[PDB]
């Protein structure tokens, strides 16, 4: 993996993580305080971070040296510097709205929330636990176990080609999309963490592929690195066709569905489903008057096989 | 935080 | 309307909301965090106020010129003086609270709140876009449509005939009734984003003032510029009485309905129905045993006609 | 009860609760926002005892004779006095998390919400109304009306042989049981607030100490001074085992009951049960499979009778 | 914010 | 705030 991780590398990506926030707090870009949100997203990652370093004190050679740590560190210091090009890159098209470089700083800000979710899952309390995480769904457990056995960490061709004995990939490019899905923090790294969120969104585990086939591969309502905000802002358009719905990943109940839908009496409603698959939600919600045209398109998908 | 609401009806 | 908008207008503006901030400091006030919170109102608007200026360097004149700017400003300036002269004129009955003193402060911090919700509405990301504002439900899009065009704002008299035409009211004192309703803002003006709550909240619109009649006008249950924290105390003299109920339009949801309600249990909850209009769900809850005595009221008004 | 309290007693406590604060902000400590938040708590008992002078301005004499202010300032003195005494005769075991010491600083969080809360429920907006507080339910308030009239607040013996004659209680070991849950601000004595806690929470008040008996004393899935992190936590090790629940107490609506339960999708939820006693929400659960093995255990306790 | 809870049972 | 969420299904 990377470096190790010294004391002058973390001095240097905190220095990074302030000029984002000083980019940040331009009030051009008209940043609304909604989850996910980058000027409380940097603050928390260095308070983790300090926390990490306060439950080390001594060992830090040991904090320095393990492989995660290694992997988030420089995760977190490139993200940050994409952040800085992304700015001096845009001059001012990152103030229009719906412009490219303006979306790219939206999809950023849920990369910095996916870093931080990760950390703590993996760090919860400062300490390393990523030996002992827990994956959610327990054949999905033991495929991890199987295959990496405690590791937390492990980079996309390994993952890919254990994955691949089990759960077959049909190609290059069904390979490629798998990726950008299950890669939330976007570094080529699968972790413990991210396989846990892929495999409880997609359950069940004996179909995996097919399932992520259905919802999201071959699906107009599925939508991928997008925000509450962006959803709300998206379904506008079909205020006046209740029942139009868009589906995507919640960014701050990680690992749960959030369903997007123009009601009946001209409300925009936001939920996130309990105790039953995606599937089910979808398919009962059409069979109910909900969900009926997903991005407000007429045809809806018949999931009900 | 956002609003996310019941399940529809 | 009122003046064109410059510089001097906006940092009186900020000067009298800075003082209002320092009246509304005062401990013996004993204000709460919840919404409607003025405390954290004023210094939101001066951030809004902020953006909609940055994203105007340059174009200040046309800015400056905007009818619904103008027409908002001096509704912000009307109100921060209100407040100012109702702290001044109160002198020790603001801190007695159900003094009429202090719930004239509470109503002033709804208002603050609706101000806030509409210019957000009309300069979502500080730009104007008042002239694309979508009326959520498509006939009362119309009417606006073949009323005014895309005005953004209309004051009351041209409001009122234009409503007139289609859906006749039927006296002076009935416009006054409906006047104080729709005005959230209360400066003689409507908006597109006040006519976009009133026809959401009394829908369907072929009915729409026989909807308001028996919703607001006639109902016992219906209260007028009520807060969360108002209704909580209103209903603890009924905290014996399950059934008593009331209701209100949500400040932080504009366009829904809240209903609050003692159970059999002694709990006092607020609910905000969802995917049905008002009357369903006040005539199944009065079925169902939940809603029975408005205002703590014997008698419940039969909505099922 | 404790003596006067007089401004240099007010004095020397804030200045006990600033060093507990300055204590509680150690990173290696690990502290979350979620509540209960003791970098939250202090600082808004300042803010509310700040309110309480604030409209004493002048009847300070009849503020610090007041009995219940009296004994809460007592309460919040001797409380922070445990925290000081915990973090130093703690040493270093407050940072190893499920250290004893540890789960002791949590504890006493809950109990500063506990106390929080009272203080609030006696006087609201600063001003005392011990002497009208309302009891939820209406038996219960009968009961605290005949036996104590308007006090706000009882020593545990009086209380304990009031409720004998009514509620007779079958041991001592029963007794110091049923002290443990009502006491929340744990001072021996019984606030009509704690009453009102504690008879909401085991109605029906006609089988009140049977109600309790079932659901706190001879139930496995009943959690005593449990957060809703702890409670998260706790569930883990059953992460694999739907059906597994806990209950407690919530600490955010005193009053009314919180349950945590896995889901068959991998998922830990918390809910709060409305319109419906808990027993009422035990029972269904199980029988939809929802709430089947209380802390884990694969017995359930059949609540039918 | 405020508590708004699920509509009655 | 903690999330909690409706009684179950
Ligand atoms: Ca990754
Ligand atoms: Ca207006
Ligand atoms: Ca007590």
């Amino acid at each position: 993996p990377p470096g190790t991780v010294d004391k002058k590398m973390v001095e240097k990506c905190w220095k990074l993580m302030d000029k984002v926030v000083r980019l940040c707090q331009n009030p051009k870009l008209a940043l609304k305080n909604s989850p996910p949100y980058i000027l409380d997203l940097l603050p928390d990652t260095y308070q983790h971070l300090r926390t990490i370093l306060s439950r080390y004190e001594g060992k830090m050679e040991t904090l320095g040296e393990n492989e995660y740590f290694r992997v988030f560190m420089e995760n977190l210091m490139k993200k940050t510097k994409q952040t800085i090009s992304l700015f001096k890159e845009g001059k001012e098209r990152m103030y229009e709205e719906n412009s490219q470089p303006r979306r790219n700083l939206t999809k950023l800000s849920l990369i910095f929330s996916h870093m931080l979710a990760e950390l703590k899952g993996i760090f919860p309390s400062g300490l390393f636990q990523g030996d002992t995480f827990r994956i959610t769904k327990a054949d999905a457990a033991e495929f991890w176990r199987k295959a990496f056995g405690e590791k937390t960490i492990v980079p996309w061709k390994s993952f890919r080609q254990a994955l691949h004995e089990v759960h077959p990939i049909s190609s290059g490019l069904e390979a490629m999309a798998l990726k950008s899905t299950i890669d939330l923090t976007c570094n080529d790294y699968i972790s413990v963490f991210e396989f846990d969120i892929f495999t409880r969104l997609f359950q069940p585990w004996s179909s995996l592929l097919r399932n992520w086939n259905s919802l999201a591969v071959t699906h107009p309502g599925y939508m991928a690195f997008l925000t509450y905000d962006e959803v709300k802002a998206r379904l506008q358009k079909f205020i006046h066709k209740p029942g139009s719905y868009i589906f995507r990943l919640s960014c701050t109940r990680l690992g749960q569905w959030a369903i997007g839908y123009v009601t009946a009496d001209g409300n925009i409603l936001q939920t996130i489903p309990h105790n039953k698959p995606l599937f089910q939600a979808l398919i009962d919600g059409f069979r109910e008057g909900f969900y009926l045209f997903p991005d407000g398109r007429n045809q809806n998908p018949d999931l009900t096989g | 935080s956002d609003g996310y609401t019941p399940e529809p009806a």
